[PDB]
RNA sequence: GUUAAUGUAGCUUAAUACAAAGCAAAGCACUGAAAAUGCUUAGAUGGAAUUGUCCCAUAAACA
RNA sequence: UCGGAGAAAAUCCUCCGAAUGAUUAUAACCUAGACUUACAAGUCAAAGUAAAAAUAUCUUUGACCCAGAUA
């Protein structure tokens, strides 16, 4: 009776909540499926904000709105990376690019496929792109002042499942200017298969502290060989992790497309591969000779051929 | 022909390969507990005495797109943590981020007084002309 | 007759073997696992059974549940017993069907 | 005391359910789903089959 | 002068991070009252270390 | 004969009830896998299809033969 008692239902809601994160002794369901400057800066701000008259008068007659560009660009400042790096480890890219390592992203790197002239695609993180809109190198804009940048298909290899393709490396980039990039591999369009489901497309940035000689990462131009564009980001990493150290993200997914049937036939000139979902077999019990209790659909479950034989005669 | 070689077994790990082409399981249990958890992706909106909040978590409980009125660049801009008009722009700013993380379909699960207050109805307009849709397609088998 | 628990926890069981028996409510529907009318407990998956403690919290509409939820004291909230069926198996694979 | 009866569909089809309604009542009639129709459709009680 | 001091907002040994947090408390509406519910209100780190003592503002008694 | 409570899985052990009634916005067809059980009878149910815009809750009788009723 000492206690007090619950006067509403969200109050034990929310204890509840809480009270499931909890760690507790007993098994539960979760074990087994699982500066100063600023702030008076900002202090000053709040205050103008609550003085002027008309916020307020727009807050209680529900007009005001808020510019979202501004939001963005104060989010992608103050705490965007944070964000930005939740993204990257559910999709799993840290776990399958760099085995468990985590780098938080830094520089708000910027990228869109042109499409036409009048209109170009923007690739935030997680976005929808048709391979379509992708045959031609996309636009690259971030603010810097060498660099590599680099594109992974992480799960459309056809052969060996760890491994996977690159579209085009560029070394050596001198701060903004992305023209002075040696082409290691030049740039092809994304060719997921048909029927095999949703590949991520992974955009990398790397900090350069002095050139170095990627003469042996180099691939020739033009090159239509799988068994070149093949690779390996952990190990290829290693070699260069004393000069490199990544700073951008930003990856999107694409499905398959009419144009992944050109890219298969015209330039890598092999016939084009068709996957299925499959699913496995319905289970049944052991066949008994004496069914006891059980109707007449009971042979059919075992029965391979739905059409008569005749044997001997 | 070299490019020829395929493997007979195909093996994409994209962490949400199946859940998009709608061949995933969803929990379809506790019948006697609510809310329900047969859901891919889920909205949890939060108010508090001085702030509201706003989440979208997976099934494991994992945080994947976030907004909050704690977020600094929200707040400025903001007159008030807790308005009708506020509710409006926490669902917008977190629409945003769902579209751009890919995240086109959703759940939602208001509790019956909850779902007859204003704010909420508000910000379900502000998710729905966004184009987030509050139910999940149904599972095929 | 013969009310009790036909599946015991760490047994692999099929898509519709029968988990549970019971007059009254002694265990609950987890994850993966429905409820017959007569109560009786099936799995809806293939997988291992498990018996788990958890916290309840009730349909808002029943008032029964509620009014006694809300009359619990501040410190603690009441718990039950829940039956749980890890699921074993992919649900499908991707395979090559035709070379065109 | 109650009574079973038997309805008939009036889709001009001859499907019919048999019900049960207390004697006191009035005559039944229900909406039902008819097989050979595919749809809905109304059922009138007919004629009486037994008293129980 | 020595103690004792009291030192994020009624409370918290919230926090120093990507926020100065959560809770208590208040107004109006809703008619038995209260509670619940919806819409609204007002706020603080003296200030440090270093944390899981100063430090001076302050400070009764010591004096 | 069947069901509920104690003894506690024995009894000619200690008790109460049942051979229904009320409300029903009307509850289809088809089908993996299971419980219960000497036999016979009795329970629960995914997916698919169909009507609609998913389950009616209260909670307990009788084989075969042989005669009925109508369409
Ligand atoms: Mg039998
Ligand atoms: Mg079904």
């Amino acid at each position: 009776e000492r206690l007090e008692k619950y006067r509403s239902f969200e109050r034990y809601r929310r204890r509840a909540e809480q009270e499931a994160r909890a760690p507790h002794w007993w098994r539960t369901y979760r074990e087994h499926f699982v500066r100063t400057q600023k702030l008076l800066e900002r202090k000053h701000f709040l205050r103008e904000l609550r003085a002027n008259v008309e916020e307020e008068r727009a807050a209680r007659l529900r007009t005001a709105s808020i510019p979202l560009e501004a939001v963005r660009a104060e989010w992608e400042r103050t705490c965007g990376p944070y964000h930005k790096q939740r993204l990257a480890e559910y999709y799993g890219l840290y776990r399958d690019l760099f085995h468990g390592a985590t780098f938080v992203p830094w520089v708000p790197l910027h990228v869109a496929y042109a499409v036409g002239e009048e209109d170009l695609i923007p690739v935030y993180h997680g976005n929808e792109v048709t391979p379509t809109e992708a045959s031609r190198a996309p636009e690259v804009t971030y603010e810097a002042d060498l660099w590599t940048l680099l594109f992974i298909n992480l799960d459309g290899h056809l052969l060996e499942p760890d491994a996977e393709y690159v579209h085009w490396l560029l070394t050596n980039i001198p701060s903004n200017r992305v023209a002075e990039g040696q082409e290691t591999c030049p740039y092809l369009p994304p060719f997921p298969a048909r029927g095999s489901g949703f590949h991520r497309f992974a955009f990398l940035l790397f900090k350069q502290d002095k050139p170095i000689n990627f003469s042996e990462d180099t691939r020739p131009s033009p090159c239509y060989q799988l068994a070149q564009r093949t690779f390996r980001t952990f190990d290829f990493y290693k070699r260069h992790q004393e000069a490199m150290t990544p700073a951008g993200l930003a990856f999107f997914q694409c499905r398959w497309d009419d144009s992944v049937t050109h890219t298969f036939h015209q330039l890598l000139d092999m016939r084009e591969p068709v996957f299925e979902f499959v699913r496995p077999p319905p289970y049944h019990p052991k066949q008994k000779r004496f069914p006891h209790e059980q109707p007449l659909r009971y042979l059919d479950r075992y029965r391979d051929s739905h059409e008569p034989t005749y044997g001997i005669y | 022909k070299e490019n020829e070689a395929v493997a007979p077994e195909f093996t994409n790990r994209n962490p949400r390969n199946l859940e998009l082409l709608g061949v995933a399981r969803k929990e379809r249990g506790w019948a006697t507990v609510w809310p329900n958890r047969e859901f891919w992706h889920r909205l949890r909106v939060v108010k508090t005495q001085h702030h509201v909040e706003a989440f979208v978590e997976h099934l494991n409980g994992q945080v994947v797109v976030s907004a909050s009125t704690r977020e600094w660049a929200i707040k400025k801009h903001l007159y008030s943590t807790r308005n009708v008009v506020a509710c409006e722009s926490i669902g917008r700013v977190l629409a945003q981020r769902c579209l751009e993380a890919g995240i086109n379909f959703m759940v939602y699960q208001p509790t019956p007084w909850e779902a007859s207050s204003d704010s909420i109805k508000r910000l379900q307009n502000a998710m729905t002309e966004s184009g987030v849709m509050l139910r999940e397609p149904r599972r095929i088998y | 007759k013969h009310y009790g628990i036909k599946k015991m926890e760490g047994h692999y069981v099929h898509a519709g073997n029968i988990l549970g028996t019971q007059r009254q409510f002694r265990w609950h529907p987890g994850a993966h696992v429905g409820l017959g009318r007569n109560k009786c407990l099936y799995a809806l998956e293939e997988g291992i059974v498990r018996y788990t403690k958890d916290v309840y919290v009730p349909n808002p509409k029943n008032t029964e549940a509620v009014d006694l939820v809300t009359s619990l004291p501040k410190g603690a909230v009441l718990y039950k017993t829940f039956v749980h069926v890890v699921p074993a198996k992919p649900e499908g694979t991707f395979k090559l069907v035709d070379m065109l | 005391k109650t009574i079973l009866v038997k309805l008939v569909s009036q889709a001009g089809t001859g499907f019919s359910f048999n019900h049960k309604r207390s004697r006191l009542r009035e005559k039944l009639s229900l909406l039902h789903y008819d097989p050979i129709v595919n749809k809905k459709v109304l059922f009138v009680e007919q004629k009486k089959i037994r008293s129980l």
